[PDB]
């Protein structure tokens, strides 16, 4: 069984429809899970218990996950590392060792109702 | 916007094959607003205008709600007086209608009767409990007022928090401005003899049997 | 682009009052400037480019107008005969007081250039600066002013009258219903100087003076008016 | 038709800014034609046939300011008031350099119409060619073309201050910068010319060349300021 652990507020039935993919073209089941509070669950449990194949969360958690020895080295041929921009890449290498996937550049904004708000502060 | 000039714009319809105001004369609530617009001599000269309107052919004897409102959606009148109830049927006919002021007589305007929809319980009921529960937590809620304002339009909702969907509509302002110029009904115990003597007042001066002065002086009684 | 964000545009697409209505208000600003004479020599060329602050100020007023109208049709979207009686009856008073404009912004251009010392030319080439000229003055451009406002209060009103056939709701109706207020607000102004005038209460010049202040006292006495009617 | 291909026109409907405004534009490049005398004679008729080319020079000129107008309300589609405020300013500043263009147009006509040797008609008529008259020409039309262009710049900038309620995507963002950047590279040069003739560095004709030489390098001097803010 193929687990992935990923935050509530992500598209998770867009990545089941990813793995339902994967299991048409492999034969590997694909469930996706996304538990409360998995940033600090995920440390405890993946390093007792068995925990999830796959961890999604910023990089910035990822760190303390590599030192703790939580991580598997990420090892990547060269043809799929050219497909994501260099600059992604930076944010995953932890003491010159790649420790995740990149998958997208995360960034707060201001959200406005144009109707009670047309110019906004 | 006044109803001293519906007998010309009636005469202006019946020469096309149509009629200017239909509504029910049956029911007293219909009539009392032109009844109840100057005022007695309000009553007497608010009254004997209706009379005319019938004695002239303009509108029918025995008008009543279903007659009128057929006639209205099936396009054959030009207008007529209902509450917000009636939105409903209306949309589903292929009518372009609009809801506006009622019309002034001798200057003032038409002073209708406000009415609230209310719930109560039966004091012989032993559901009552239940009743408040589903009155409460299901019927007056944003959810449960919506499911009936759109089967048949509830009219302003005595629920807070409509109030900027209730002044979204065109209709419902015309409600309120028809509110403001009438009066909210007392609750008293005598209504059910009073409403009983303004119908029975009505149908009689409508039909022909007493006279406008005759008609107030046994419904004072 | 809008107003406000409660009402609902309905006259999103132009129409020929609009249209019409927009090269009257185009040629107004336009020949007010071009009916000027042709600079034939240097000479005439900076006589012509001392006529930009004038001009500034006409077409800076003439705008305004052509920014209430704009707004007006789009709210209401309105194309009936009382609106094309009552536009007329604006889009004819714009066309009279062009050219007069053209001769106060001059005029009171003048007036000011001697003020703050920009320029010293003379005032005699405008006529004879007697009391009865410059009561004419008053009584002309504040007439002239009301009948602008008049009508605009009297086209919101025409769209308070179609209320149901529009099919305004209450957020539309108080906009509305505000907005005749304020342009009677603003007719009331001119109104009261051009009464002033015409009854002439010291029979000299401090009856202009003070029919001159009430623009200088604009905002405030439209707040005594305002206040006035919601105290009671 | 359309500038960029990745550029969303949201001014595809026609609207009464953009009709007033183009009633302005016909009417500046018919009046600078049609403001002229009608030929009772076929004397007068050669002598208005001579105006051609100084009236398509004003023409072209004209069109060229209605084309980037044309195509800002093509792009953005702005309707508010301070595209508004912005928009009058540029028809005010069209229409005070209408008839100064025609004497312009013509006055240069002559000039080099003298140099190629096609005419040999006498400037006389123009007034007195004196250093302040030849210098006050300069600052004139410098400030004029200035002010065009640099209202352009604010009016981009209006649009880019509203990037998210038009919901400009990052090309159309792109493209906004850069047509504020042009429309200022193409005011710093009649801006430079007027600051260098109002100091008046010589006190004689050699301060009027120097000016009236920058629009022969008008191309050059905008990649000159162009590449100062791309070096650093
Ligand atoms: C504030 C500072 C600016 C003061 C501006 C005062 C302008 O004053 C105004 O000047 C212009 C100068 O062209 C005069 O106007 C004169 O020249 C224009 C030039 O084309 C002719 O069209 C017109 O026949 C003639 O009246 C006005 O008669 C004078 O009243
Ligand atoms: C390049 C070669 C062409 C040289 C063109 C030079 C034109 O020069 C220009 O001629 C026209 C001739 O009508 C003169 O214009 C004159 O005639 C026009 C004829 O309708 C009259 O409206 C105007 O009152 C008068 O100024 C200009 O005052 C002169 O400056
Ligand atoms: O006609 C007299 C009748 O009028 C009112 O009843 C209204 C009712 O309030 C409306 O909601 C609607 O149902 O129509 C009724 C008239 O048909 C009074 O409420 C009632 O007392 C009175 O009998
Ligand atoms: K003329
Ligand atoms: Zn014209």
């Amino acid at each position: 069984k193929l687990v992935i652990w990923i935050n509530g507020d992500k598209g998770y039935n867009g990545l089941a429809e990813v793995g339902k993919k994967f299991e048409k073209d492999t034969g590997i089941k694909v469930t996706v899970e996304h538990p409360d509070k998995l940033e600090e669950k995920f440390p405890q449990v993946a390093a007792t218990g068995d925990g999830p194949d796959i961890i999604f969360w910023a990089h910035d958690r990822f760190g303390g996950y590599a030192q703790s020895g939580l991580l598997a080295e990420i090892t990547p041929d060269k043809a799929f590392q050219d497909k994501l921009y260099p600059f992604t890449w930076d944010a995953v290498r932890y003491n010159g060792k790649l420790i995740a996937y990149p998958i997208a550049v995360e960034a707060l904004s201001l959200i406005y109702n144009k109707d009670l708000l047309p110019n906004p502060p | 916007k006044t109803w001293e000039e519906i007998p010309a714009l009636d005469k202006e319809l019946k020469a096309k094959g149509k009629s200017a105001l239909m509504f029910n004369l049956q029911e007293p609530y219909f009539t009392w607003p032109l009844i109840a617009a100057d005022g007695n001599a309000g009553a007497k000269a608010g009254l004997t205008f209706l009379v005319d309107l019938i004695k002239n052919k303009h509108m029918n004897a025995d008008t009543d709600y279903s007659i009128a409102e057929a006639a209205f959606n099936k396009g054959e009148t030009a207008m007529t007086i209902n509450g917000p109830w009636a939105w409903s049927n209306i949309d589903t006919s292929k009518v372009n209608y609009g809801v506006t002021v009622l019309p002034t007589f001798k200057g003032q305007p038409s002073k209708p009767f406000v009415g609230v929809l209310s719930a109560g319980i039966n004091a012989a009921s032993p559901n009552k409990e239940l009743a408040k529960e589903f009155l409460e937590n299901y019927l007056l809620t944003d959810e449960g007022l919506e499911a009936v304002n759109k089967d048949k339009p509830l009219g302003a909702v005595a629920l807070k928090s409509y109030e900027e969907e209730l002044a979204k509509d065109p209709r419902i302002a015309a409600t309120m401005e028809n509110a403001q110029k009438g009066e909210i009904m007392p609750n008293i115990p005598q209504m059910s003899a009073f409403w009983y003597a303004v119908r029975t007042a009505v149908i009689n001066a409508a039909s022909g049997r007493q006279t406008v002065d005759e008609a107030l002086k046994d419904a004072q009684t | 682009v809008g107003l406000n964000p409660n009402f609902s545009f309905r006259g999103k697409q132009q129409t020929r009052i609009e249209t019409f209505s927009d090269a009257v208000f185009a040629l107004a600003i336009t020949l007010l400037v071009l009916s000027s004479t042709i600079p034939e020599t240097f000479e005439d060329l900076w006589a012509s480019m001392r006529d930009v602050i004038p001009f500034a100020i006409c077409v800076a007023l003439i705008i305004v107008i052509w920014y209430q109208h704009y707004i007006f049709f789009l709210k209401y979207g309105l194309q009936d005969k009382v609106t094309i009686l009552l536009n007329t009856i604006l889009l004819f008073v714009l066309l009279v007081y062009v050219y007069p404009l053209k001769f106060l912004a001059r005029f009171l251009s003048e007036i000011y250039g001697g003020i703050f010392g920009i320029i010293e030319t003379d005032l005699s080439r405008f006529g004879e600066y007697s009391h009865q000229n410059l009561k004419l003055l008053m009584v002309n451009y504040g007439l002239g002013a009301f009948a602008i406002f008049l009508v605009f209060s009297l086209m919101y009103w025409r769209a308070y009258k179609m209320k149901s056939l529009l099919d305004l709701n209450s957020y539309e109706i108080f906009d509305t219903k505000s907005s005749i207020i304020a342009n009677l607000l603003m007719c009331s102004v001119p109104l009261l100087s051009l009464i002033i005038t015409l009854i002439d209460p010291w029979g000299n010049f401090r009856t202009t003076i003070l029919s001159g202040f009430l623009y200088f006292l604009y905002v405030p006495i439209m707040i005594v008016f305002g206040r006035i009617t919601s105290k009671k």
